């Protein structure tokens, strides 16, 4: 599938990813594609703040939906 | 006031109600429209809420389920997921073709989401189906 | 029509629409009344909000969006409308509130409360330790 990422300027990209990979995994393709580490990666999704444990299915994310990336000043 | 073409197809929809669909405009918005229309969806009734965009009838109709229904091509909430609606729609059809449409839907489920258990396991996933019908959709 | 307007909202929270600096959905994917809702924003550069995350539940009563939804922050902030307390909003401290427009909506809120988080008043305040949530 694909997926998007705005940022806090408002860039967005995309991203290729499965439904069944971990956010932890999803978090290290946003890295080897944009270099933000995961250390200061915080993914918002739809009013709620990704957590490392849980998976995308657990989110209900579908094709075209857009991850707003967050990171720590 | 509103575009030639609602006023025609709500007196059509007045005029000539579809077999087994109540279909009535709300008296506060014209374009909104409250609709109630063998399978285990017999004897419950279910209330569906239907609305015409500004963009109507290039656009298609908005459709979803007020009541709670166990269905392959209905969600959590309600939102029915038909092509008719979805991609498929051209501005020849109109409120009757969605209307016929759904209660299609309600006839033949299709599983070609829940589907996956759905399909495969057809007899222990229905056995709940004919009870939503009764515990949601009461009266 | 309310339902269907929240329906739009939704799919537009999932779709990140706006400038990335707010975001909502719904509080629980069951939910068939689409009523309760959480936002989040991120401070605005140059203030001492900025880059702080904060959580608000958002509430869409039946007569939304004729009537403003009730907006409250979980995550504590000191800001002028907000209650010092429980993180309520006065809708009369917010001009978006006060004087609500059914063309508004969530996202407009979450930008006006960060806007708002630019204000004279706002861009300098005692902030406490970031990420406490109000008791409730």
């Amino acid at each position: 599938m694909q997926i998007f990422v705005k940022t806090l300027t408002g860039k967005t990209i995309t991203l290729e990813v499965e439904p069944s990979d971990t956010i932890e995994n999803v978090k290290a393709k946003i890295q080897d594609k944009e270099g933000i580490p995961p250390d200061q990666q915080r993914l918002i999704f739809a009013g709620k703040q990704l957590e490392d444990g849980r998976t995308l299915s657990d989110y209900n994310i579908h094709w075209e939906s857009t991850l707003l990336l967050w990171w720590r000043l | 006031g509103l575009p030639r073409r609602i006023i025609k197809e709500t007196q059509r929809l007045l005029a000539e109600p579809v077999p087994g669909i109540k279909a009535e405009p709300d008296e506060s918005n014209a374009r909104y429209f409250h609709v109630v229309i063998d399978s285990p969806f017999e004897g419950g009734t279910f209330k569906l809420e239907l609305f015409l965009p500004e963009e109507y009838p290039m656009a298609a109709p908005k459709v979803r389920f007020m009541t709670k229904i166990y269905h392959p091509n209905v969600d959590k909430l309600g939102r029915i997921c038909l092509d008719i609606l979805k991609d498929k729609w051209s501005p020849a059809l109109q409120i009757r073709t969605v209307l016929l449409s759904i209660q299609a839907l309600l006839s033949a489920p299709n599983p070609d989401d829940v589907a996956e258990q759905w399909k495969t396991n057809e007899a222990q996933a229905i056995e709940t189906a004919r009870a939503w019908t009764r515990l949601y959709a009461m009266n | 029509p309310r339902n269907f307007r929240l329906l739009e909202e939704l799919e537009e929270g999932q779709k990140g629409v706006g400038d990335g600096t707010v975001s909502w959905g719904l509080e629980d994917d069951e939910d068939m009344t689409l009523t309760r809702w959480t936002g989040m924003i991120i401070g605005p550069p140059r203030t001492i909000y900025e880059n702080r995350i904060y959580s608000l539940k958002i509430e869409c009563g039946p007569k939304y969006p004729e009537a403003p939804p009730f907006v409250r922050f979980v995550t504590k902030i000191n800001m002028n409308g907000v209650n010092s307390s429980n993180g309520v909003v006065d809708p009369r401290a917010i001009s978006v509130l006060a004087k609500w427009q059914n063309s508004y909506s969530i996202k407009v809120v979450l930008q006006e409360l960060r806007r708002l988080m630019m204000s004279k008043e706002n861009m300098k305040l005692p902030q406490p330790p970031e990420g406490q949530c109000y008791s409730n």
